[PDB]
Order: C-alpha cells, then sequence, then structure tokens
C-alpha cells in the first residue's frame, strides 16, 4: 500500500526592482574691484592691499 | 625704520579680527588710503545663512 508514484512540482519565483532619481544644482559667483583715489572697495583685505 | 622685514604686515595691521569663519561666507570690504599723510583705514564684513 505504500510504494505508489508521486507527484511533481514546478515552483517559479520572480525578483523585480525599479529605480528613479532627479537632482538640480544652480550656483552664482561673483566679484567687484574698485579704486577712487585714496577711497577703494573690494572683496576682501588683502583685495585692496593688491590694488595699491 | 625700526623692523627689518618690510612689505607688510597683514596680521600685526588689523585692530579687531573677528571674521566669520566658514567656506561659504560672503563679505565686502573698503578702504581709505592716503599715503601722503599716511593715513589707511580699512573695514570688511562678512556673513552667511543657509537651511536645509
Amino acid at each position: 500500500s505504500l510504494d505508489i508514484p508521486v507527484k511533481q512540482v514546478q515552483i517559479e519565483a520572480r525578483i523585480v526592482t525599479v529605480k528613479e532619481g532627479n537632482l538640480e544644482e544652480l550656483g552664482v559667483r561673483w566679484g567687484v574691484m574698485s579704486t577712487n583715489g585714496s577711497h577703494s572697495v573690494g572683496g576682501s583685505i588683502e583685495s585692496n592691499l593688491w590694488q595699491k | 625704520g625700526l623692523l627689518a622685514d618690510d612689505e607688510f604686515p597683514v596680521d600685526e595691521f588689523l585692530n579687531v579680527n573677528l571674521a566669520s569663519t566658514s567656506a561659504n561666507a560672503s563679505s565686502i570690504a573698503f578702504q581709505v588710503a592716503k599715503l601722503g599723510s599716511g593715513t589707511l583705514l580699512d573695514l570688511e564684513l562678512s556673513a552667511l545663512q543657509n537651511e536645509s
């Protein structure tokens, strides 16, 4: 009664992955340098000491 | 004429030295230099403000 043919099974796994990304950057760089005669304007102290 | 080495004592020059210590700080600097009567005066402001 025990020894009989058995069944068979088919198993299928499925792994799925999805990715998205976005990036944005804005930047600014500016400078000035002016002199008037005994009067100056700059962006640092070494700047004013150089334009002399 | 007393000191020997003379290019400019940029560090001994300043009276008040309390600059904003950062890498993205913005500044602006004004000067009045005569060099005939000798008078010189420098003034620089610096600032920074960020958020995240």
